[PDB]
C-alpha cells in the first residue's frame, strides 16, 4: 500500500492513509502530489465539483414517534425481523453441520 | 467407498493398536483367494461382501416402481397411419416417429466420410478430376474418357455434385458441433458397396465401365424413390427434405462419382443392382402404423 | 464457461470465481469482543491505540453521539486475501447495510493482525443490543458473489466432451484445454449476466430452473441431455427413439410434467385409465 | 376419404399381415372355399400362407386415419415381404 | 459503481434493439452492434449521477411493412413502479398516438400495476421485463431452438395439411420466456426449427396459451 | 440405565441425550428422560422432558425444585471443574432462561402446573410434582425418598455428557455397537409376559372381591383366581 490519501485536511496536513481503494473520509482515492493537489485536472475538478455539491447541499407534549424515529428503533426493527431470524438460524445450524462433520474415521 | 471404519474406539479391531492407519490395520487383503485369508481379512472380505448383498437386496424396490410409473405414463402412445404419433386423446406427439420415422431394430451405425476431413484432404477426395487423363486412363475405359474429357455438360454436372457436397459439409459441420462420425443410419452403404463388388466379381485391378453421370443421375432418382413424408404441396416437401436430410448427405458423399471410380470400380451392372437394393433396404426400416411405440420406448 | 482470455490463463478464471462464490462476514473474521470503553481516546486495548486517535482526534464524526458501549473485530490475513479483498470494501457495505447509525473504522491493511471497531454512535440492552447486531452481521452481511451458490471449483476438462472445441481456418477441428467454473449452488438467472460468464454455452442440471429461465424447448433438449448422461454413463447404450419419445412426452402440454400422480394423473386421459393407474377412489 | 388419393403406407404392416392370416384360417376352419391348389395341407394357417402367397385371400383392409376416414385396400393391392 | 452500470445501460439497449429487429421492426445494423464506448459517447458514461439518465434512453421504432405499427419502449426510474407511472406512460403513449409499448422495470411492478396492464389488455398491449432478465439475450443459448412466428394464411395451411385442429397441437405457455421475448399471444402458432441427429433437421409446431 | 448422546441431522435439537431408566428388578417399564439442547438471543438453552409433564422444562428449574436452589450450588454439579470457560458460557444461556423462578416452591408450582388436571387445589399440585421427580424420573438412581442428592449428581451427569457432545470432547453414540445393546432371551421375555398377566389377575379377584363384599356376602378365593388368565395367556 503505497500512494497515500493524502487529501488537505482542515488542519492543513494532508492525509498519510493507507487505504488500497479509497479514503474514509476524502471519497475514492486519486493520485496527489506533495502539496495534496490531484495529478489529474480533471480529477481535481471532479473533487472540486462533488466538494461543491456537498457543500450546497401538541408541541408540548412528547411526540411517540420520537422513539420510532431513532436509530435504535431502526436498527431493533432490521434485525428482529423474522426473516433476519430465519437466516440468523439457518447460519447456525450450518454451522452445527460442521461441528456434525466432525467424525471423519469413526462410525459417525 | 471407504476403508473399512472405526467400529471401536479408533480401531478397526481390538488385536491393533490404536490410530493404526497402516494397510493391514483398515482391511487391505494381501492374499489371493488360493493362499487363504488371515482372520481379520476374513472379516474385513465378510463385511465387504455384506454391502453387496444388502445392495442387492435393496435397489429393486425403487426400480421396480419407476418402471411401473414410466409404463403408465407412456403405454397409449402409439404410430397412426397418417404416421404421425400420438396419445389416446389423439394430439400430436411427434409429427414423425423419433424425427425420421424409421423402426428401431433396422438402423445401425455407420460414419459420415465429410464431416472431418479437412479442407484440402476433402478438395483432394471427393473432388472429381477430369483435367488429368493419365488417372481417368487407368481407371475409366477408353470410351468413358473420350466423353468425359470432352463434354462440357458433364464438367459442369460433376462440378455441380461438388458444389452439394460442399453444402452438406457446412450443414454437417452445423449439425454436429463436436466432430463425431458415428451416426445411425438404415442401410449399410459400404457393406452393400463390398457385397456389389463379391456378387459381380469386381476386379480392383482393371479400368471401370461405369459412366459417372450414371452415377450422378442414378443417384438422384434414388434420392427421390426415398419418400418418408408423402406429397407434393411446398410443406409435405419441405417436411420430405428435412425427415432424411442426414441419410442423403451420407448416400450422397459415400456413393460419389470419385469414390466410386478410385475406391469401389463397380460396374453399370453392379450400380444397377446397388440402387435396387438401397432403395428395398431403406423401405422396409420404416415404423409401421399401429406400432405402440409408449411402451415400447418405457 | 469462461469467454475471454479468462478461458486461457488461471487468475482471470480466479478472479471471476471469487466475484460469484458467496462470502458473508463469517468467512472473513478471526474472533470478535463487546468490550466496554467509555473514552475512544483510551481503549482497553493497547495494540489498537496508535490507529484509535489516528482516527477520533479529526472530528467527521461526533464523539458525543458515540455510546460506550464498542464491538471489535479481528479479521484474519490469508481468509482476508483468497478472495482479494480489502478492509475499504467491507467499510463499504456495513455503511451501505445499516446506513449510518453503525459508526464504522478501521487501520490499514499493514499491521500483522487485521482489525477494525463497529462500536454503536446514535426492551434489550446495549449489551444484548450489539450481541445481536454482531450475529446478524456474521450471519447475513454478503460482501460478495450470489447467494446459494457455496463454493466454486475450476479445472481444464481432460475428456473432449467439455473441452472448447473449434473448426480451425483448415476445417479441422481441434479442442482446446480451457478453464471452467463448477459450482455447488444454482443462480442461473444472476449467473448468466456476468463479465465473461459465456452465455451461450453455460448451462446447468437442474432442469425446472432452466425451465423457467429458458422456456419449454430449453428444457426440453437439457431433459434430453440428463438422462442420455445417467443412462450412458456406465458404457451402456439405448437408442435415441426412445429418449426422445420419453421427452417429448413430457413436455407435449407446455410445463414439466412429472411422472407422477400429480402430473401423469392430473391431465385429460379421461376417468378409467386415470384410476388404473394409481389413487382410484378419488379418480372415480 | 377420396378413394383417388390414398395417404397410406402401400405395404402390409406386420399388424395387418398377423390378422389377416388369422382370420383367414379361422374361415378356412369354417368350411368356406379355398381359392387356390392345395397339395396336401390340412392346416389352416399353412393353407392361409399358400393364399396370401398367391394374393387369392379375399379380404379388404380398413384403414381409419386419426381424422376419422378410412382406407379400404385389398389384401392383392398391397406390398407383402414376409 | 457506475461502469457497471453503464455497461448495463447498454447491454440492454443492446438486447432490445435485438429484440426489435426479431419482432419484426426495423432497426439499423448500427444499433445492433453499437460498442460500449459509443454508447459513452452518445449518453455519457455517468448514469449514477445522472448523464445519461435512464428516461433519456426511450426508443421508438417503426414496423418493416406497415409504418403506422410503431412500439416504445420506456425505461421507467423508481425500481418498484407504482401505478401513477403507469397511468403517465399511458396517457404519454395515448396522445402520441401509438398502440403498443414495453416497460423495462429495475426492481419490480406494483401488484395495482400490474393489474392495470392485465385489465387494460385489449385497448393497447404493453408488457413489462426487468432489468436482470435482459442483460442476456436467451435466444442465443444453445439449448433454445429457433423460433418462428407463423402468419395465418401459414396456420390454415398447416391445418388443412395435417387435418389436425388447433387444440391437437402441442403448446406452450404465454407467459414462457421466449413467447413474451417474441411477443405472441394466445391463438398463434410458434414453429420450432432444432437439428435432429437421426433425421437432420426437424421442425415442430406449437400453439400458444 | 446409560447415558446416549445422539443427534438427528434432520431436527429442531441439535442434541439429546436420553437414559432410558428402569429399575433393574422388573418393577415397572423403563421410562425414558431426555435432555436436549435447542437448535439455533439465539443462545443454546437446555430442556428436559421429564415423564408424566405436559411440556419441556428448562432443567436449571429442574435443579432449583430439587432443593439445590443458589445457581452456583447447582453448577457444582454440572460443571466437574470451573476453569474451562467454554463450557462455562455454554451453560450461562440455560441458567439465564429461569432467572425468574428462585425458590423450590415456586419451581415444583412451575412443574406440578402442568401435569394431572388444571383446575386442582396447590398442595395437589406440589405433590404431584415431588411424587413425579420422585418416583418417575430416574427411578433406577432410586425410587425412595431423600434420593434427592444422587437425582441431582446424575441429572448433572446427563447434562455433563450433552455438553461434552456439543463441544465435542466426545463421540456420539453409534447405535449399531453392540455394547449399548442387550439381547432378550426367553427369561426376560416370559418374565414381561407373566408380570403384565398376573397384575391383570389381580385386577380381576379385585372385581370378583367387590361385587360379593358389595352384597354383603363373603367370598370365595377358588372362585375369585380365575385360573385360566395365565395359563390361556402364557399358552
Ligand atoms: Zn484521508
Ligand atoms: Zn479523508
Amino acid at each position: 500500500v503505497q500512494h497515500w490519501c493524502r487529501a488537505p485536511r482542515p488542519d492543513g496536513r494532508l492525509c498519510e492513509r493507507q487505504d488500497r481503494l479509497k479514503c474514509p473520509f476524502h471519497g475514492k482515492i486519486v493520485p496527489r502530489d506533495d502539496e495534496g493537489r490531484p495529478l489529474d485536472p480533471e480529477d481535481r475538478a471532479r473533487e472540486q465539483r462533488r466538494q461543491l455539491q456537498k457543500q450546497e447541499r401538541y408541541p408540548s407534549l412528547t411526540n411517540l414517534k420520537a422513539q420510532a424515529d431513532t436509530a435504535r428503533a431502526r436498527i431493533g426493527r432490521k434485525v428482529f425481523a423474522k426473516a433476519a431470524v430465519r437466516r440468523v438460524v439457518a447460519a447456525m445450524n450450518r454451522m452445527d453441520q460442521k461441528k456434525h462433520e466432525k467424525f471423519s474415521n469413526q462410525f459417525n | 467407498g471407504k476403508r473399512i471404519p472405526f467400529g471401536f474406539k479408533h480401531r478397526t479391531l481390538p488385536h491393533f493398536i490404536k490410530d493404526d492407519y497402516g494397510p493391514e490395520s483398515r482391511g487391505f487383503v494381501e492374499n489371493s483367494y488360493l493362499a487363504g485369508l488371515t482372520p481379520t481379512e476374513f472379516f474385513f472380505h465378510a463385511m465387504g461382501g455384506r454391502e453387496g448383498l444388502i445392495d442387492t437386496a435393496v435397489k429393486t424396490a425403487e426400480t421396480g416402481y419407476i418402471q411401473r410409473r414410466l409404463i403408465k405414463s407412456m403405454e397409449s402412445v402409439m404410430v397412426k397411419y397418417d404416421a404421425t404419433v400420438r396419445n389416446s386423446i389423439n394430439q400430436v406427439v411427434q409429427l414423425r416417429y423419433g424425427e425420421d420415422g424409421l423402426a428401431g431394430e433396422s438402423v445401425e451405425f455407420q460414419n459420415l466420410a465429410t464431416l472431418k476431413p479437412s479442407n484440402k484432404a476433402f478438395e483432394k477426395k471427393f473432388r472429381f478430376d477430369y483435367t488429368n487423363e493419365r488417372a481417368l486412363r487407368r481407371t475409366l475405359q477408353e470410351d468413358l474418357v473420350k466423353d468425359v474429357l470432352s463434354n462440357a455438360h458433364i464438367q459442369n454436372e460433376l462440378e455441380r455434385e461438388f458444389e452439394r457436397m460442399r453444402e452438406d459439409r457446412e450443414v454437417l459441420r452445423v449439425i454436429f458441433p463436436t466432430g463425431d462420425s458415428k451416426v445411425v443410419l438404415p442401410c449399410n452403404l459400404l457393406r452393400m458397396i463390398w457385397n456389389a463388388q463379391k456378387i459381380f466379381h469386381i476386379n480392383p485391378r482393371l479400368p471401370s465401365d461405369l459412366h459417372p453421370i450414371k452415377v450422378v443421375e442414378g443417384v438422384k432418382e434414388l434420392s427421390k424413390k426415398l419418400v418418408i413424408v408423402n406429397g407434393d404441396d411446398p410443406l409435405s416437401r419441405q417436411a420430405q427434405e428435412n425427415a432424411t436430410l442426414l441419410f442423403n448427405i451420407h448416400l450422397r458423399s459415400t456413393l460419389c462419382s470419385r469414390r466410386m471410380a478410385e475406391e469401389f470400380r463397380l460396374s453399370g451392372e453392379a450400380f444397377d443392382w446397388l440402387l435396387g437394393e438401397i432403395e428395398s433396404k431403406f423401405n422396409q426400416a420404416i415404423a409401421h402404423p399401429g406400432e405402440m411405440v409408449g411402451a415400447l420406448a418405457a | 464457461f469462461l469467454l475471454g482470455q479468462s478461458a486461457r490463463d488461471a487468475e482471470r478464471a480466479k478472479d471471476i470465481l471469487c466475484r460469484l462464490e458467496h462470502t458473508t462476514l463469517r468467512k472473513v473474521t478471526a474472533n470478535t469482543a463487546i468490550y466496554y470503553d467509555p473514552n475512544p481516546q483510551s481503549t482497553v486495548v493497547a495494540e489498537d491505540q496508535e490507529w484509535v486517535n489516528v482516527y477520533y482526534e479529526m472530528p467527521d464524526f461526533d464523539v458525543a453521539r458515540i455510546s460506550p458501549w464498542l464491538l471489535r473485530v479481528e479479521l484474519d490475513r490469508k481468509h482476508m486475501t483468497d478472495r482479494k479483498l480489502t478492509m475499504e470494501q467491507i467499510a463499504e457495505k456495513i455503511n451501505a447495510g445499516f446506513g449510518d447509525d453503525l459508526n464504522c473504522i478501521f487501520n490499514d491493511d499493514n499491521a500483522e493482525k487485521l482489525v477494525l471497531r463497529i462500536r454503536i454512535m446514535n426492551k434489550m440492552d446495549d449489551d444484548v443490543f450489539l450481541r445481536c447486531i454482531e450475529s446478524n452481521m456474521l450471519t447475513d452481511m454478503t460482501l460478495q458473489g450470489i447467494e446459494q451458490i457455496s463454493k466454486v471449483y475450476m479445472h481444464l476438462p481432460q475428456t473432449d466432451n467439455k473441452k472448447k472445441i473449434i473448426i480451425t481456418e483448415d476445417g479441422e477441428f481441434k479442442a482446446l484445454q480451457e478453464w471452467i467454473l463448477e459450482t455447488d449452488g444454482v443462480s442461473l438467472m444472476r449467473v448468466l449476466s456476468e463479465k465473461d460468464v459465456d452465455p451461450v454455452r453455460t448451462t446447468s442440471n437442474d432442469i425446472v430452473e432452466i425451465f423457467t429461465v429458458l422456456g419449454i424447448e430449453a428444457v426440453r433438449k437439457a431433459l434430453e441431455r440428463e438422462l442420455y448422461h445417467v443412462i450412458s454413463f456406465d458404457g451402456s447404450y439405448v437408442n435415441y427413439r426412445h429418449l426422445a419419445l420419453l421427452c417429448d412426452t413430457m413436455t407435449c402440454r407446455g410445463h414439466l410434467m412429472a411422472i407422477t400422480r400429480h402430473g401423469v394423473n392430473r391431465q385429460d386421459t379421461g376417468p378409467l385409465m386415470k384410476c388404473s393407474f394409481e389413487e382410484t377412489v378419488d379418480v372415480l | 376419404q377420396a378413394n383417388q388419393k390414398r395417404i397410406t403406407t402401400p405395404y402390409m404392416t406386420k399388424y395387418e399381415r398377423a390378422r389377416v392370416l388369422g382370420t383367414r384360417a379361422l374361415q378356412i376352419a369354417m368350411c368356406a372355399p379355398v381359392m387356390v391348389e392345395l397339395e396336401g395341407e390340412t392346416d389352416p394357417l399353412l393353407i392361409a400362407m399358400k393364399e396370401l402367397k398367391a394374393r387369392k385371400i379375399p379380404i379388404i383392409i380398413r384403414r381409419y386415419l386419426p381424422d376419422g376416414s378410412y382406407e379400404d385396400w385389398g389384401v392383392d393391392e398391397l406390398i407383402i415381404s414376409d | 459503481d457506475d461502469e457497471e452500470e453503464t455497461y448495463r445501460l447498454w447491454k440492454i439497449r443492446k438486447t432490445i434493439m435485438q429484440l426489435c429487429h426479431d419482432r419484426g421492426y426495423l432497426v439499423t445494423q448500427d444499433e445492433l452492434d453499437q460498442t460500449l464506448e459509443e454508447f459513452k459517447a452518445q449518453f455519457g458514461d455517468k448514469p449514477s449521477e445522472g448523464r445519461p439518465r435512464r428516461t433519456d434512453l426511450t426508443v421508438l421504432v417503426a414496423h418493416n411493412d406497415d409504418p403506422t405499427d410503431q412500439m416504445f419502449v420506456f425505461f421507467p426510474e423508481e425500481p418498484k413502479v407504482g401505478i401513477k407511472t403507469i397511468k403517465v406512460y399511458c396517457q404519454r403513449m395515448q396522445e402520441e398516438n401509438i398502440t403498443r409499448a414495453l416497460i423495462v422495470v429495475q426492481q419490480g411492478m406494483t401488484p395495482s400495476a400490474k393489474q392495470s396492464l392485465v385489465d387494460m389488455a385489449p385497448k393497447y398491449i404493453l408488457e413489462q421485463f426487468l432489468q436482470q432478465e435482459l442483460l442476456i439475450n436467451i435466444t442465443e443459448h444453445e439449448l433454445v431452438p429457433e423460433h418462428v412466428v407463423m402468419t395465418k394464411e401459414e396456420v390454415t395451411e398447416l391445418l388443412a395439411r395435417y387435418k389436425l385442429r388447433e387444440n391437437q397441437l402441442p403448446r406452450i405457455q404465454a407467459g414462457d420466456p421466449v413467447a413474451r421475448y417474441f411477443g405472441i399471444k394466445r391463438g398463434q402458432v410458434v414453429k420450432i426449427i432444432r437439428p435432429s441427429e437421426t433425421a437432420g433437421r426437424y421442425i415442430t409446431y406449437r400453439l400458444v396459451q | 440405565n446409560t447415558v446416549y448422546v445422539f443427534a438427528k441431522k434432520d431436527s429442531k435439537y441439535a442434541y439429546t441425550g436420553e437414559c432410558r431408566s428402569c429399575l433393574e428388578n422388573s418393577s415397572r417399564p423403563t421410562s425414558t428422560i431426555w435432555v436436549s439442547m435447542l437448535a439455533r438471543a439465539i443462545g443454546q438453552r437446555i430442556v428436559a422432558t421429564l415423564p408424566y409433564i405436559k411440556q419441556e422444562v428448562p432443567i436449571i428449574i429442574v435443579f432449583r425444585a430439587l432443593g439445590f436452589v443458589s445457581d452456583r450450588d447447582i453448577l457444582e454439579h454440572i460443571i466437574y471443574d470451573f476453569e474451562d470457560p467454554e463450557m462455562m458460557e455454554m451453560v450461562k444461556p440455560s441458567l439465564d432462561e429461569a432467572f425468574v423462578i428462585q425458590e423450590q416452591n415456586v419451581a415444583l408450582n412451575f412443574i406440578g402446573s402442568r401435569g394431572a388436571k388444571p383446575g386442582v387445589t396447590k398442595e395437589k399440585r406440589i405433590k404431584y410434582a415431588k411424587e413425579v421427580l420422585q418416583k418417575e424420573m430416574l427411578p433406577h438412581v432410586g425410587v425412595s425418598d431423600f434420593c434427592e442428592t444422587k437425582k441431582a449428581y446424575f441429572l448433572g451427569y446427563m447434562v455433563h455428557r450433552l455438553l461434552l457432545a456439543a463441544l465435542g470432547r466426545r463421540e456420539l453414540d453409534d447405535r449399531d455397537h453392540y455394547g449399548n445393546k442387550r439381547l432378550d432371551l426367553a427369561g426376560p421375555l416370559l418374565a414381561f409376559l407373566f408380570r403384565g398377566m398376573f397384575k391383570n389377575l389381580l385386577k380381576e379377584v379385585r372385581i370378583y372381591a367387590q361385587k360379593f363384599i358389595d352384597r354383603g356376602k363373603d367370598f370365595n378365593l377358588e372362585l375369585a383366581i380365575k385360573t385360566r388368565i395365565i395359563s390361556d395367556g402364557l399358552k
